[PDB]
């Protein structure tokens, strides 16, 4: 659990950079990471980004 | 070293199965019938040493082992072209020849009874491969010699390989059809519960998807087990490529399957291939696109599993991966994914993150691809529990009846009891449970001691 | 010829005329949940990817010049739009073209628009004047 | 995605009509009987997911369900090179073979007991349809198999599938002509009862005005079945035209039928055709102006459904649509509004506005057209309740002569009563009414 947790800030801090980030191909790959929204269901920050800037 | 895999050929099926497999690879890989490399298979790109092995500088001879309770099948295995492709000293028969009488206690028994000389040749073959990786298993789950040898094969291959891995392609009773083999639900059940107990992997075949795909693809009424087989051994050669085309990722079947399965229970796969198309549609080779394949992909006419239609439980994908053959730009991969993830054309895991796999991969060289681009689709996805929970109702619909059980209690596998098809229920329950919670967010719990 | 004039002004007609009403009928279809998002609700990525794979999967994908339509998000809404049009041919024009973004969050229908690039010297036809009209 | 749209063809006039459309389809298509496209059909511009599925990335396959009561005609509709065109997982064959025996009862209690395969071949088709709209249901409201299945399929339909459009092909019998079919009172009473209850829209086929126009305008003495099922595919195939030629406007379904349909009860659609020409006028392509055209779509001799002259009811249209096909200048369709707004040839509706909407279609680039324009007319007109009025007076005609009622207190359905028969009779009357004071003012209150 401390792992996953550890693991789902790394994830939304990477998502956070990604949506920073200049490459396109780095988007398409958080966008990948989560197919199934699962860091997006776990992780509050996930869905607050892409409704702001949106 | 590659890692190289036995293949397994059980029972009437299997053997014809295997046999099929191993014409399709060699024609593929450009190898003889006598083991040598045609003067066409000039890709020296193929990794012969997973599933081949050199017997002389210039033959590759396949590391496949035909094993059937039965001698009728390994005796026209032995009359085909291809009996060259196996090692002699890695093939054990059964002495009596006389399979198991449809029964998979029997088939267990017999596989006893050949039990030294399965090992012996298991051994030999091990000696033999550099860097042995397993043992893949081609049989029926509803017969017997197939399905007890298996169950058979599984249980000396657990006791005396406990640390390789053991992946079957088995041929799974029909569970939406009544078998009028009033012990064929029996006999799947003890199989099963071999597959539970002793299995790692088991690749449920499932007759009747065999049969409705020969009637949607090949216009086939009546599929014929030749053209059962004959999908099989375009499946194999398309799981194959990636040993025969070698690239950056994924190159052997353990890099395959490793990303496949999360937990040693949700072990399940269903399989797709694309396109499916009929012999006479070469001539007009089209641009199909990796969206259009994708597109392809999710129509359920293309997979080689019929689940029946659950209207109570929401069946979903736990994972998909799309192996994909031929020219593909990776912008167009790209694209696809956004797409299918844009229109939600695939429901995933909901209690960790899935995604569609794509795997593009290179044709062979050596064979001439009549398609510009072929796919593979392996998908974890939930109405496969359908037909392991049918498969379930079946066994308990006969044996609440005990229907043809005496000739099961005839061997020793089913004398006393049919705890093994009790215990077959048990795991397919907790199965179907699992796939049904894979599609919710307590799937993160199920089987957990805090299925 | 070399400038395909005729081709792209064919393909202005197939996309930004929307001649290819199967498409266009496709594309709203699957995309009216996305455009009744609220402006700022409304993800651009995901409104992109909806339009190529609306463009992909419609027989706008027989379209040679398929490639060259964008999705364009109007900086007004359609009711926005249509007032800075309304004042176009007005002195209110600049006023209107200068009128802050309505914030009343546009659905996508109202904010949605194509872009289409123009190289030169094709551009030279597909004007910046051209393309706002 | 397009609207996917699943054809079921009902009983033997049924399943000949979808078996001609889907011929046609093919050959408009440019598509082999195997559902594979010609490698001469390039022209890529046909919205075949509307109607038809793609097998593969180079075979189309239709997106036809042939259902029969009877194995005969299945039998022999597998006989043919088009056997491959259908999916069939979409086929849902009654195990007893028998039909209905041009009896509706008897339609009805087959298709219960086939419900269950019914209800699957629907459900397999279905998920085959990224974007269905609904089912269209092609059949014969005078056989049993046709009309009676038809009216079972329908209801369970509308049960199961109650946020799907229901359109539906309805050959009614010929209402001028004496039936030999003593029970298609019964069996035409019990298809309008669904219709009332069950069906979204009902496109009326009386065999009386596809005699009479073979006769008249075909030139035909005696018209084959085969003859009206030609016609009958080429009015579908007009029909169908805006999901074969797709334009900017009217490429769907809902846009086509909501211009028909004022209100929910108003569903009882009329069709028209043009240019009607006899198989011998092929030779002369006449240069028709969009007022000439319309002129000669205006005239019944051109008009594909026998209304009888009603002395006592002024019969007006209620609403028409104009479907034109091939090469139309648009300022000659202005002009043949300005012509028929002039010459008043068209009577509207006086309780609201009303007009005849005009589209302009191309042609199949598959299939050579012989004539430069084509044209198809909806349109509502209370002439058409003549037909109805017709078909109703002849079924009070059998009911108060109770004849052949006897056979279908035989069938379960019909066992205990008629009543079905009566309230569809009742009904029919309504809207006869209804039609004829469409063309009131006071329409707005009618039926209150």
């Amino acid at each position: 659990r401390i792992l996953t947790h550890f693991y789902q800030g790394i994830v939304q801090q990477f998502l956070v950079l990604l949506t920073t980030s200049s490459d396109e191909s780095l988007r398409f790959l958080s966008f990948r990471l989560d197919f199934n929204e699962h860091y997006k269901a776990r992780e509050p920050r996930l869905r607050v980004s892409l409704g702001t800037r949106g | 070293m590659p890692r190289e895999i036995i293949t397994l050929q059980l029972g009437q099926c299997g053997n014809q199965i295997g046999f099929e497999f191993w014409k399709q690879l060699c024609a593929e890989h450009g190898i003889s019938p006598e083991g040598i490399v045609e003067e066409f298979a000039t890709e020296g790109t193929d990794r012969k040493d997973v599933f081949f092995y050199q017997a002389d500088d210039e033959h590759y001879i396949p590391r496949a082992v035909l094993l059937d309770l039965e001698p009728r099948v390994i005796h026209s295995i032995l009359n085909s072209p291809y009996a060259k492709l196996y090692n002699p000293e890695n093939i054990y028969l059964s002495e009596h020849g006389g399979g198991a009488g449809n029964n998979w206690a029997s088939g267990f028994s017999q596989g006893e009874k050949i039990h030294e000389d399965i090992f012996d040749i298991i051994d030999r073959e091990a000696d033999g491969s550099d860097s042995l990786e397993g043992f893949v298993l081609c049989h029926s789950i509803a017969g017997g010699t197939g399905s007890g040898l298996g169950s058979y094969l599984l249980e000396r291959l657990n006791d005396r390989y406990p640390k390789k891995l053991v992946q079957t392609y088995s041929v799974f009773p029909n569970q939406d059809e009544m078998s009028d083999v009033v012990v064929q639900p029996y006999n799947s059940l003890l199989t099963l519960k071999r597959l539970t107990q002793n299995a790692d992997c088991v690749v449920v075949l499932d007759n009747t998807a065999l049969n409705r795909i020969a009637t949607d693809r090949l216009h086939i009424q009546n599929p014929s087990f030749s053209q059962i087989n004959q999908l099989v051994s375009t499946i194999m050669s398309a799981s194959t490529t990636t040993l025969r085309y070698p690239g950056y990722m994924n190159n052997d079947l353990i890099g395959l399957i490793a990303s496949l399965i999360p937990t040693p229970r949700l072990h399940f796969l269903m399989t797709g291939y694309t396109p499916l198309t009929t012999d006479q549609s070469v001539a007009s080779v089209r641009k199909t696109t990796v969206l259009d394949v994708m597109r392809r992909l999710l129509q359920p006419k293309n997979v080689m599993v019929s689940t029946g239609r659950d209207r109570q439980t929401n069946h979903c994908y736990i994972a998909i991966l799309n192996i994909i053959q031929g020219e593909v730009d990776p912008t167009q991969v790209h694209k696809s994914l956004q797409r299918i993830r844009e229109r939600k054309l695939a429901n995933f895991i909901p209690w960790g993150p899935a995604s569609i796999q794509v795997a593009l991969s290179r044709k062979s060289p050596y064979l001439p691809s009549a398609h510009r681009v072929s796919g593979l689709m392996m998908a974890n996805h939930t109405s496969i529990s359908s037909l392991f929970e049918r498969t379930c109702r079946q066994y308990d619909k006969l044996r609440k009846r005990e229907a043809f059980l005496e000739q099961f209690r005839k061997e020793d596998m089913f004398k006393d009891n049919f705890d093994e098809m009790d215990t077959s229920r048990e795991i397919v329950q907790q199965l179907i449970d699992e796939y049904h919670a894979a599609t919710r967010p307590d799937y993160i719990s199920w089987g957990t001691q805090e299925e | 010829e070399e400038k395909e004039l005729v081709a792209h002004l064919r393909s202005i007609k197939r996309y930004f005329l929307m001649d290819q009403g199967d498409f266009f009928v496709h594309f709203m279809d699957l995309a009216e949940e996305e455009l009744r998002k609220p402006v700022e609700d409304i993800t651009p990525p995901r409104l992109e990817a909806l339009l190529e794979l609306a463009l992909r999967m419609s027989t706008a994908n027989t379209d040679p010049f398929k490639d060259d339509l964008k999705i364009d998000l109007m900086p007004h809404d359609l009711i926005t739009q249509l007032l800075r049009v309304l004042a176009i041919e007005t002195k209110q024009e600049k006023a209107m073209a200068h009128a802050d973004p309505t914030e009343l969050a546009l659905s996508g229908l109202e904010a949605f628009s194509f872009d289409y690039i123009v190289k030169w010297p094709l551009s030279l036809i597909i004007n910046r004047k051209a393309l706002t009209r």
